[PDB]
């Protein structure tokens, strides 16, 4: 229902830089977003929002499950 | 009483008035776990004691109504948690004119779904995860290149010889 | 008409009947700009068949 | 068959001395004179004859689900021609909105 | 009538810069003007305002008759049959209503009460009517009473959750989420 605490394959603590990840991901989107209505975004076949630099940044290492994890996560809280 | 009682805690309008008595602080936060506490939920949220309540006739009239009340016209588009506030109010408000049958309630009804349509667009907004599109360098735009089959009249001479016979590629040569 | 025409230089014996002929154009009329202008909610499929752009077929109209 | 010029029905046919004689419900007797020497008939490759096709054949340069080819209308010079190929021999007609019809039909 | 209306040459269209993944908006545009589900709520919304009342009014006009079978009586013995002849003329249906307590005034009935309790999800029909009786004497003439009778509740009948007979159709979403039923 959120991002999870560690990661699910090997267990880094991923849950720590979750709640930032998230709202600063959001500005992020607003940046990139561009005249297009938000439920139309994963439709646009224009975008290019890439979230490694702002991953790095949080201090999590580049291993594949950790943000494959942080980035892919459902919330529950954003669908309820 | 019992039968009553068992009927309307039951019912999810109680717990919906029960949770904006809860928000406000009419009720307490916890559920009653005593009957004289059942009671007092009762009468603070349905407004009426059930003893009474099989008195007289109505039933909707006296529903708890927020203390609260907010400017739901600001709603006419710090602020963001605040217009959450506002919708949850209103919609707590028109639920409570819904049951009422209140008059000038469609209009009002429209106007609060257009409302609660604009924040949904902007709680989308908060829940996108993103999109990337794998561009062409050659273009600038999504990748058209396939590895697909493409239909091309060949000659011929790949089918059949200078004499017409057909070929028949049987011999392998090693270097 | 490209085509009737064409055949009508060559007998008249003009050489350069081939002149008259146009290449075969179909295209549809879905623009690039109309699939941004439904992204951003001022396009719908209402609209889109009511400029003659899309409509609606039935198995055995297809 | 042999409709009765009293009561419009149709009469019933019997053979009698070398001669086809239509008696009717109502008594009338007649006799045919040629046009009633055919007891029956039938007819074979029904689904493939020229007159099942007659109405495609003839909306066919008109319909456009049909294959087209490339090839020169010697009537009005148009460039393409609808081909159609119809009967279980494969019969091979090329077709044109102008009225040409390949197997000079 | 013969048409009309003119667009641009088909030369003049630039479609050259279109991808894939740009006629997926059609599909979008497709699915958000048909839903997902949309021909349900339509098919019940027509049957309920449009179908139902119909079908009262028109297929069920009865006319029927009957032998008497009564004793010896001045009239009795001298009459044989009467006819039964009615039809409906109003016909509505309302929103699934409960009765709270006991002898009460039919409060609404939310989805997720009848789910709980086990309840129905129907609202009731009221139906109007006029009847024309008309019994046939021995001798030849006939009598004829007729008597128009006023809207009363015949039964309930269910009711699709989501159509305009139902109450989560003048909820708003928060609304709908926070009496146990599904926003989404
Ligand atoms: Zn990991
Ligand atoms: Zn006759
Ligand atoms: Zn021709």
């Amino acid at each position: 229902m959120l991002i999870p605490v560690v990661c699910f394959t090997c267990g880094f603590p991923i849950g720590t830089y979750a709640a930032i990840f998230d709202k600063a991901r959001t500005e992020y989107i607003k940046t990139k977003m561009g005249g297009t209505l938000p439920q139309n975004i994963p439709l646009d076949a224009s975008l290019q929002i890439e979230l490694k630099d702002l991953i790095t940044a949080l201090g999590i290492p580049m291993r594949v499950c950790c943000r494959t994890h942080l980035i892919t996560t459902l919330d529950y809280r954003k669908y309820y | 009483t019992k039968v009553l009682l068992t009927e309307i805690l039951l019912d999810p309008m109680y717990d919906y008035a029960a949770t904006v008595a809860r928000i406000d602080g009419s009720i307490p936060m916890h559920k009653p776990r005593t009957p004289k506490e059942a009671e007092y939920e009762f009468k603070t949220v349905i407004g009426r004691t059930p003893a009474e309540l099989l008195s007289q006739k109505e039933f909707y009239d006296k529903i708890y109504t927020s203390k609260y009340r907010p400017d739901f016209t600001q709603l006419t588009r710090r602020d963001e948690e605040k217009t959450s506030t506002l919708i949850y109010l209103r919609a707590y408000e028109l639920f409570l004119k819904y049951l009422q049958n209140a008059p000038n309630f469609n209009s009002e009804l429209a106007e609060f779904k257009t409302y609660e349509n604009a924040y949904g667009e902007q709680k989308a907004l908060l829940a996108q995860q993103g999109f990337y599109n794998i561009f062409d360098p050659n273009t600038g735009r999504a990748d058209q290149r396939t590895r697909l089959f493409e239909y091309k009249r060949l000659p011929i001479s790949t089918l059949y010889d200078e004499r017409g016979l057909p070929h028949k590629w049987t011999i392998y040569v090693y270097k | 008409q490209a085509c009737y025409k064409a055949a009508e230089a060559r007998k008249k014996g003009d050489k350069d009947w081939e002149k008259h002929k146009i290449p075969f154009i179909q295209n549809t009329r879905f623009t690039p700009q109309m699939a941004k202008d439904i992204l951003a909610g001022t396009l719908t499929l209402e609209d889109l068949v009511a400029q003659g752009i899309c409509e609606f077929i039935t198995p055995e109209e297809a | 068959m042999k409709i009765c010029k009293a009561c419009s029905s149709c009469m019933v046919r019997t053979y009698v001395d070398g001669n086809i004689i239509f008696r009717c419900s109502c008594g009338e007797s007649v006799q045919g004179d040629s046009q009633n020497l055919l007891v029956s008939s039938k007819v074979y490759h029904t689904g493939e004859m020229e007159d099942k096709y007659k109405i495609f054949i003839k909306n066919a340069p008109f319909d456009p689900t049909n294959c087209q080819i490339k090839k020169d209308c010697p009537n009005c010079h148009l460039d393409y021609l609808t081909q159609i190929c119809i009967g279980s021999q494969k019969i091979i007609i090329l077709v044109c909105r102008c009225g040409y019809m390949s197997n000079r039909g | 009538l013969r048409p009309q209306i003119t667009y641009g040459p088909i030369e003049t269209v630039d479609n050259e810069e279109l991808t894939e993944a740009d006629m997926l908006s059609f599909i979008s545009a497709a699915v958000n003007s048909t839903g997902l589900i949309g021909y349900n709520i339509k098919s019940f919304d027509d049957l309920m305002d449009n179908g139902i009342p119909q079908i009262v009014k028109q297929m069920f006009n009865v006319d029927i008759t009957y032998k008497d079978q009564r004793d010896h009586t001045e009239i009795d013995k001298l009459r044989e049959s009467v006819q039964i002849q009615f039809n409906f003329t109003d016909v509505n249906i309302e929103r699934p209503q409960h009765r709270n307590y006991s002898q009460g005034n039919k409060i609404n009935l939310l989805p997720n009460k009848a789910r709980l309790c086990g309840l129905s999800y129907s609202g009731p029909v009221n139906l109007a009517a006029e009847v024309i009786l008309t019994a046939h004497y021995s001798n030849g003439r006939q009598e004829v009473k007729r008597a128009s009778i006023p809207p009363f509740q015949v039964s309930t009948f269910p009711i699709m959750r989501g159509s305009n007979r139902c109450h989560t159709h003048h909820l708003s979403k928060t609304a709908k989420k926070e009496i146990g039923e599904d926003p989404n």
